[PDB]
């Protein structure tokens, strides 16, 4: 299962 | 940027026996970049029906790619996987040889 | 042995022709089971794993829509690269990342990692502590102060450390009948003439599962390692595996070289001469 990080760099 | 060429495996799924179905595999890895132009041959002619694996990639980044296709060898048919990429500065065949 | 549950999102700019590709595959061990591909009129996130039918019905709408999210942070991470790394608009890029755990037979965690990669080269990674980034150049020092700043470590590592492997563990029991019963190699040896004098042995081992396998030859029962060659571990097609190990030999020395072939499915090694 993903999730929603916001992984902005 | 960082470029890897493509490793090229060509094989059967199961050992080839003339006139008994088969399934002809092009394994495409170690590449980088992603964009890549994988044809499957038969007596150098492009196959049609050519399927292929998601895009995944290694511990080094570096991609690999299944390309395959349902045939049934027979003796005098030749196989082979044609690849080209950025890497190369022309296309690369390889012969399938059900030896290997 | 172990398990894991893995992920990988690659993204690919286009400049000239649009937005940029974006495909998510997960496995469990060496079983792929989801995957999301942009590239589509309407993407979905689709199973890749018939034990996949097991999930609730609302699990392919919500994984859909957390991949489409996800998606638009890796173009604006695309745009960002450029801005770090001063390069122009005009060509085509790349960024990866690449996440999972790990868990014990008994389904105890005891690892977890997090990677990512700009144009094939390492980025920025969370590192063994789950508590801190490692940034591989100044430009992706940016990131590492960001983040950082604002505490992305602690929300990667609940993640890794909780519901990764609580999702493994699920997904193990669901796909049980195929994820844990190891499907043992098919061994055969075949001889070719390579030299007037030679000849090649290939031990050959088809059909099996797990992809972790032993395959070396033997001579007079000692490692013959230097003189081998050993190709790639190779996907059969059908979620098998397939590998081959070969030797040269004096004619007529065939007698002396024994192929040992040692793999999870197997009782006890196969041990095999031409």
């Amino acid at each position: 299962t993903l999730i929603d990080l916001t992984e902005l760099i | 940027m960082i470029q890897r060429t493509p490793k090229i495996q060509v094989y059967s799924r199961h050992p080839a026996e003339n006139g008994k179905s088969n399934f002809l595999n092009c394994y495409v890895s170690g590449f980088h970049p992603s964009d890549i132009e994988v044809d499957l041959l038969k007596n150098g002619e492009r196959i049609e029906k050519v399927e292929h694996s998601d895009l995944s990639f290694s511990k080094d980044w570096s991609f690999y790619l299944l390309y395959y296709t349902e045939f049934t060898p027979t003796e005098k048919d030749e196989y082979a996987c044609r690849v080209n990429h950025v890497t190369l500065s022309q296309p690369k065949i390889v012969k399938w040889d059900r030896d290997m | 042995g172990s398990h894991s549950m893995r992920y990988f999102y690659t993204s690919v700019s286009r400049p000239g022709l649009g937005e940029p590709r974006f495909i998510i595959v997960g496995y469990v061990d060496d079983t792929q089971f989801v995957r999301f591909d942009s590239d589509a009129a309407s993407p979905r996130m689709e199973q890749r794993a018939p034990w996949m039918g097991q999930v609730e019905p609302e699990y392919w709408d919500q994984q859909t829509q957390i991949a489409k999210d996800t998606a638009q942070t890796f173009r604006v991470n695309l745009n960002t690269a450029l801005r770090y790394y001063n390069q122009s608009a005009a060509g085509s890029h790349t960024f990866q990342t690449m996440f999972g755990c790990e868990v014990w037979a008994d389904g105890r965690f005891f690892h977890g990692y997090r990677q990512y990669a700009y144009d094939g080269a390492d980025y920025i990674a969370l590192n063994e502590d789950l508590r801190s980034w490692t940034a591989a150049d100044t430009a992706a020092q940016n990131t590492q102060r960001k983040w950082e700043a604002a505490g992305e470590a602690e929300r990667h590592r609940a993640y890794l450390e909780r519901e990764c492997v609580e999702w493994l563990r699920r997904y193990l029991e669901m796909g049980k009948e195929t994820l844990q019963r190891a499907d043992p190699p098919k061994a055969h040896v075949t001889h070719h003439p390579a030299s007037d004098r030679e000849a090649t042995l290939r031990c050959w081992a088809l059909g099996f599962y797990p992809a972790e396998i032993s395959l070396t030859w033997q001579r007079d029962g000692e490692d013959q390692t230097q003189d081998t060659e050993l190709v790639e571990t190779r996907p059969g097609g059908d979620g098998t595996f397939q590998k081959w190990a070969a030797v040269v030999v004096p004619s007529g020395e065939e007698q002396r070289y024994t192929c040992r072939v040692q793999h999870e499915g197997l009782p006890e090694p196969l041990t095999l001469t031409w």
